[PDB]
């Protein structure tokens, strides 16, 4: 009855995506090198730089404001 | 000839573990047990 | 033609004339009657170029070849 199990994996490997292929390649190399697979567990964002925006622009969350901090020793 | 009908060490069989590259189609192969 | 070359061989030397006639009639398969190729002793990767050019007209051609070669494995094929 092993052929039934073989067919199960065969459909699974055929249905598997490229992300799973890339994910398994990293994990295969990690166990070969001895590193735990967990912790390897995508970038759905768009970022840009605003040079000197007007004083009326709204502050959104996760915003990073470039600062020129004065010399602490002076 | 019968007519065509209108109506119908030993090796393990598995997939090679370490795929060398991405896109290598997994073929069930004759594999060494170890 | 230089795969298994018998210089003192009238038959293989006569195949040269046949391939020149086929090359005369504009045949793209002129190497076809060389004995090593017809026997499967030689092939060229330039056939893969023709496979890619053919796919402009036959979008199934690359898939069919890999199915025959086993390069792609579809369940039930």
């Amino acid at each position: 009855a092993a052929a039934e199990w073989i067919s199960q994996q065969r459909l699974s490997l055929y249905r598997r995506s490229e992300r799973q292929e890339l994910s398994e390649l990293v994990k295969n190399r990690m166990k070969h090198l001895g590193l735990p697979t967990t912790g390897y567990d995508h970038q759905n964002t768009l970022s840009y730089v605003l040079i000197n925006p007007p004083p009326d622009t709204r502050l959104e969350p996760s915003d990073i404001v470039y600062l020129i901090r004065s010399d602490p020793l002076a | 000839i019968a007519p065509v009908l209108e109506l119908a060490v030993e090796y393990v069989k598995g997939y090679p573990p370490n795929s060398p590259y991405i896109g290598s189609s997994p073929t069930l192969c004759h594999l060494l047990p170890v | 033609r230089f795969m298994q070359f018998r210089a003192k061989d009238s038959y293989s030397l006569a195949l040269s004339k046949l391939e020149k006639r086929e090359r005369e009639n504009g045949s793209n398969l002129a190497f076809m009657f060389r004995l090593p190729f017809a026997a499967g002793r030689v092939f060229s990767i330039s056939m893969l170029d023709t496979l890619l050019y053919q796919s402009f007209v036959k979008d199934y051609m690359i898939t069919i070849t890999r199915l025959l070669l086993g390069l792609d494995t579809t369940p039930g094929s």
